[PDB]
């Protein structure tokens, strides 16, 4: 309803905006497509150009902003004026620029806290994951180490935590969302899907450092049957953290809800807690399309699967 | 009929079917005259919450600045000792001073500022006099007094 | 769906009826559900302040309105049927009939249909 | 604590509103289970829930008494008492490595995490380089406030981010501070103390306080136009209620109003301009307890004679200058020990300097005596 | 209720049933409506209805889990627990009219039926005249046990015959003796008399069914205080006080019931030959005298009733056979001069007129009258 | 002015207040309209209204932070502290 | 604002600091200076400079005179300053 850009209002061009988020995406992303006429060809609007998209949030119906990045890149029709941007909070930034960084034994909040000292990157009070890693050394991108550190948080134990940046970063951990909304009752169309397509029944644990750390868990044996894994990674030093490896693996395969809403949930966002009947699940994954109608399309599944395949 | 106004509105507030019903009737009086009970008991409430209209609150509010609670003592010099004591935490002015122990007596009080080198006049003045003992009053200025200071008095109806 | 029953309340005398005991003369579900219907249509809406907008009807307000004689038909027909239909018990309300006796003054009636007044087909493999 | 002694009827019980409730009803079943009981008792459950936690909730925490919350912190405000926050620990970190290695600020040094126990943060406060000793002190403070930031000395070992040619870091010495939250039981005894203390200045209440802020005397009394009006004695003693030392009545002199002289501080005191103030020890009277003290089980005679001539010694502060030592009071005294089982278990034969009798003082302090068993 | 677990052969399906008859034949058809058919279906049909109703209706009635009516009664019975019986509705019913007319024991009055009740029938269980005053008084029953009945004041109007000269026949105070016992009650009454051991009646036996009686807090047990094997219960209340009448008597007829007929006998925990009886120890009262003084404005009555207050919270810390501490009451009374409330100063303090600490002996200990003794 | 805090229970909804009323209720209908409703349910709304209004009105002038007129003036009076007063406009005539 | 302002704890005994302190809150007090017992019987002066060491205006003197020690009281009035009861005050400046 409004978009800010730096200094003027481009709400009064744009045909839509699609914010859509995935739980291993980049970034939040926000793809608002414009007419570019005289009057919006004359403020030039360039890659690295700040967007700000405020409209009437759901919960309270006052006017926040709900997205806040730059614009990653701009596309423009020549023949047919229609300029359309592809926005990206700054988390983007953090997943191009590669740095290498020794790390020894310590928490994934301290080395999240280290990196934007190193970067200057604002962030909040992040949350403690409490979760200890082993000492590793990392090239990948900086959202890649970050990541990669989140994981193995996620193993041994710790809670699923996603970065998300807003205005300065925030760790947020998935099941935390406020308002746990109930998309029953604008339930446009729902498609229950089940598998056994990433199902994990046993895991054969293969420690290659020591404390010769070996063993098997096989958590539903009996009833799928032993749908076997091999976790072989030398971050698992220990017997505990092989165990919770383990346990933190286990699930009956994929299990998904792709919902459509006929009404955008306008605060959603991936990782948040969703309920739809009397069952609760966390969104993989949130589409929405602020269309003349607004519209919302998610994915949502269990923690089971999600741990398993994102974590 | 019900006699409550609460009672009354409540029953009012209901489909209008309970206009002959005695049961209903004596039902919302009975909760009307609760509320009307709660209603006075939040006013009472309201008293308490300061120390001029303490009432049975000012035994709180002597347990709270530490003079001694005495329920058979007037109240109103009850709450004139509460509010002196309350007073007593500033500067020692001649005006702070003088409606201090105007609010403990009671009766109007010009300080003298004495012309001696070292001590302060205080003159009281009663429409309706006073008892014959107000030794209390001494001791309150004596312990609110400065140190270096000496007092004298004089009394008028 | 686990409905209740209530005490009786007979509106002719508008006191409830109680046994020698002195207790309040119970009543079956379907009982109650038919005092409640009552007493939702003799319950005016949105003036009450104990109910909700679901709760009670608009007839009384109808009588002051200029629409016409057939119009005033369906508006009864309409509320009579809006207000019923709130309760779960409630299946369908229908089969309205009207009768303008004297010149402006009116007579009309209805069927209530329960949930029980389905019929159930009879079938399994 | 201090509890409200709230009336009775604002404290009713759920049963005695719901039978004032049904004293009204006269021709209809009021039993269990019927519908005029099971209506009404949801009503006086209400009503009376309202009444205890609205009613009584709403009046003690306008109180200072029984407040606990950011409405205790009002009340101690209105009366000019503020909260003592939390604060850092600090402390120096001795690092070793290769000379020339540059260690920058903001850099952060954590102890040894555990399965059990979170590594503590230390953030350094300067940046500096490794010496020629091979080894350099830094400052630094705890990240988080508190005591748990007031770590021991040589277990700050971790460094977070790599840093090449550090060899090894330590602290020599424990951090010290980190101050935590002031709890809520000392913050209503300060505002209590504040709400009762007069907090006057220039008189005789407000001197002993300046007395008291001066280290090494327990106990002060103050004397007013000892010597006509304008004139002021301080009469200190130590904390034992002992004569004090001229020490110390300098001390205290100097503190409030110091006889030496200068063209612009003239005093400049604690005492107003104009006074005389005049600084000693006084004339002390010692009054020694000698009874029959019979001890309870798992209590020392020793400790328990002592803390009982400690509380004797206390309540010798309400006996005034000049005032009158009760017999009565030192056997109250004597037996709450009893009453609060604090080692006595009975007493007899009680006696003051070997008499029964209350004592007046001719204008001398009472100071505490020794506390004989028979 | 606990739910029954039924097993697979009592649940067995109909078609199962009549596939299992079928399995034989090979050569004859089998087809619905076929004789072979004809001949077989119905004894499956019946051998399934049969199965699971009335083979599962008798395991439900053979354990009293799920047992029911006379059946739970009888089960009741193996372990000697009956189920409480109703009773009739019983009380006074007045009557008015000539003095010459003449009312019978067996009358019969009733309710108003109308058609929303019927009437509740009651009958008269005295014959009496109306001889000297108009309005006389008769005791009745209902004649339906149960608590139907019990009806309210003025129910009771209808005479369903007519009696020369009465003017009205009114009840004039709602029936108390009407009574019905619940199936669920019975079986929980039931499944709970099921200790295995600790009957012997033997002091910890007794102590513990004096603790079962709501309002005991401790109990003590003195045996063969009267010889014959005779057993006393010294029994205090939850709050180390004397126990109330009203509490000695219930916890008496819990353990040794005392109101037995001739055609009764004891129901209670104490087994045979072992006579009981429940006492509570004495209240002794502390009355406190001293000469008393008090302070400035001070009222004294309210001084003395506060010091009374704390010397009473004070002896309810003591307990059964414990000791006063005179001592402690000094500091009692002392604290009140520390904190100046009001007790200006004291003197001659004693307890009963005793300057040492009392020892309680078979007593429990309460505040007496505080007493100024205002000596000349 | 300071935003005033406010205890959970003082703010409690009029649903919530008549769930709690209605819990105990298993054999007779709740419904609304219904009879035990009808009993209830104004209960529950004035308790809320009083509650909300008049609960937070005394702990709103309970302290001087958030207090106003009269209640102010007390308790300025509680530490010597008096409000100026206004006077009439004065001058001459001709 | 005022109650809330009135919540000094200690402080108050009108020495040399306290009066220094009073005539510093007044505005176009730079500097201010105390000389006890200048006339006797617990006199205090108060010599006081302005904000450019200059010397204060007469006006100046006067404010800060009725803000530590009013002199304009009635018979039914009594001294609302800063200074204490039998503390007398004169505010100065140098020539």
């Amino acid at each position: 309803k409004i978009i800010l850009n730096g200094k003027y209002d481009i709400a009064n061009f744009n045909e839509g905006i699609t914010l859509s988020e995935a739980i291993d995406g980049v970034a939040y992303k926000m793809d608002v497509s414009l007419v570019e006429p005289k009057q919006l060809k004359d403020i030039n609007i360039k890659k690295g150009d700040k967007i700000i998209l405020i409209d009437i949030a759901y919960e309270s119906k006052k006017e926040e902003t709900i997205f806040d990045g730059v614009v990653w890149e701009t596309r423009r029709s020549e023949k047919s004026k229609k300029l359309t941007l592809s926005c990206r909070e700054r988390t983007v930034y953090m997943e191009e620029s590669e740095e290498q960084y020794q790390f020894k034994e310590n928490t994934a909040t301290q080395r999240i806290e280290y990196y934007c000292k190193q970067w200057n990157i604002p962030y909040y009070n992040l949350a403690n994951t409490g979760k200890k890693l082993a000492k590793v050394i990392h090239k990948t991108n900086i959202l890649d180490m970050i990541k990669k550190d989140l994981k193995e948080t996620a193993t041994k134990g710790g809670d699923l935590f996603r970065v998300r940046m807003d205005n300065k970063l925030k760790l947020f951990k998935l099941g935390t969302n406020a308002n746990v909304y109930k998309l029953d009752s604008i339930l446009e169309d729902a498609n229950f899907t089940s598998s056994f397509n990433d199902a994990v029944t046993s895991v054969k644990v293969l420690g290659k450092s020591k404390d010769p750390i070996i063993g098997t868990y096989k958590k539903d044996a009996d009833k799928f049957g032993t749908l076997q894994k091999i976790k072989q990674d030398e971050k698992i030093k220990n017997a505990k953290e092989a165990k919770k490896a383990a346990e933190a693996m286990f699930n009956s395969g994929e299990e998904t809800i792709s919902v459509d809403c006929a009404v955008d949930i306008n605060r959603i966002r991936a990782g948040d807690k969703v309920s739809l009947k009397s069952k609760e699940y966390y969104v993989i994954d949130v589409t929405h399309t602020l269309d003349s109608r607004p519209k919302m399309k998610l994915n949502i599944g269990s923690l089971e699967y999600i741990r398993r395949k994102f974590y | 009929m019900i006699a409550s106004k609460k009672g009354k509105e409540m029953l009012l507030t209901l489909s209008p079917i309970y206009e002959q019903s005695i049961i209903m009737q004596s039902l919302y009086e009975a909760i009307g005259s609760e509320f009307d009970n709660l209603e006075l008991l939040d006013e009472e409430i309201e008293l308490q919450l300061f120390p001029q209209s303490a009432t049975w609150g000012l035994g709180f509010w002597e347990n709270r600045v530490g003079l001694i609670t005495n329920l058979d003592e007037d109240m109103e010099t009850r709450r004139r000792k509460v509010i002196a004591k309350l007073q007593s935490k500033y500067i020692m002015t001649p005006k702070r001073m003088s409606m201090i122990l105007q609010s403990y007596t009671g009766a109007n009080i010009k300080i003298n500022e004495n012309i001696s080198p070292y001590t302060f006049g205080v003159e009281l003045t009663s429409t309706q006099g006073f008892p014959k003992d107000l030794e209390d009053l001494y001791k309150r200025v004596n312990v609110i007094k400065p140190s270096h200071l000496a007092v004298s008095y004089k009394l008028v109806s | 769906l686990d409905l209740k029953g209530s005490f009786l309340f007979d509106f002719e005398k508008g006191e409830f009826v109680k046994n020698a005991d002195g207790t309040l003369k119970k009543c079956d579900k379907v009982q109650a559900y038919k005092q409640w219907c009552q007493k939702a249509i003799l319950t005016p809406r949105y003036k009450k302040a104990a109910y909700t907008n679901i709760y009670g009807s608009e007839i009384k307000d109808l009588i002051a309105s200029n629409l016409s004689q057939s119009a005033k038909e369906l508006e009864i027909t309409r509320l009579i049927k809006e207000t019923i239909l709130v309760h779960p018990y409630t299946k369908e309300v229908g089969e309205f009939s009207f009768n303008w006796l004297e010149n402006s003054r009116l007579v009309e009636y209805e069927f209530d249909v329960l949930t029980i007044d389905d019929e159930n087909i009879v079938i399994d493999g | 604590e201090r509890e409200l002694p709230i009336p009775v009827f604002l404290t009713e019980d759920e049963d005695s509103v719901h039978e004032r409730m049904l004293s009204n009803f006269q021709d209809v079943s009021t039993l269990e289970g019927d519908f005029i009981y099971d209506a009404t008792r949801p009503t006086a459950e209400q009503i009376a829930e309202l009444k205890q936690l609205g009613l009584q909730n709403n009046l003690k925490i306008a109180f200072p008494q029984t407040s606990y919350g950011t409405y205790l912190e009002w009340l101690g405000e209105c009366k000019g008492v503020f909260k003592n926050q939390p604060t850092k620990a600090t402390g120096v970190i001795t690092f070793t490595g290769v000379q020339g290695t540059i260690i920058t600020k903001g850099t952060i040094v954590t102890t040894i995490a555990t399965d059990e126990k979170q590594s503590i943060e230390f953030e350094l406060l300067e940046t500096k380089t490794i010496g020629e000793n091979e080894t350099v002190d830094i400052k630094a403070e705890s990240r988080i406030v508190g005591t748990i930031g007031n770590v021991s000395k040589g277990s700050i070992s971790v460094l977070l981010g790599s840093i090449s040619g550090v060899k090894s870091i330590t602290n020599k010495e424990d951090f010290r501070g980190g101050t935590d939250i002031e709890d809520e039981e000392h913050f209503r005894e300060r505002v209590l103390v504040a709400e009762q203390e007069d907090k006057l200045s220039g008189a005789s209440s407000d001197y002993i306080r300046w007395a008291k802020e001066v280290d090494g005397v327990g106990y002060a009394y103050v004397v007013s136009e000892w010597a006509g009006a304008g004139t002021v004695k301080v009469l200190i003693l130590d904390k034992n209620r002992k004569a004090a030392t001229q020490e110390l009545i300098d001390k205290v002199q100097e503190y409030i109003y110091p006889l030496n002289i200068s063209e612009g501080e003239n005093r400049d005191g604690k005492a107003p301009i104009g006074a005389l103030v005049t600084v000693v020890t006084p004339d002390t009277l010692l009054i020694n307890v000698k009874a029959s003290f019979i001890f309870s089980n798992g209590f020392s005679e020793e400790t328990v004679l002592n803390n009982l001539k400690t509380k004797i010694d206390k309540y010798l502060d309400k006996i005034d200058l000049g005032g009158t030592v009760s017999y009565n009071a030192i056997q109250a005294i004597v037996g709450s020990m009893m009453l609060t089982d604090e080692g006595i278990e009975d007493f007899s034969n009680l006696t003051i300097n070997d008499v029964k009798e209350n004592i007046k003082l001719q204008d001398q302090v009472v100071g505490i005596g020794e506390i004989v068993n028979e």
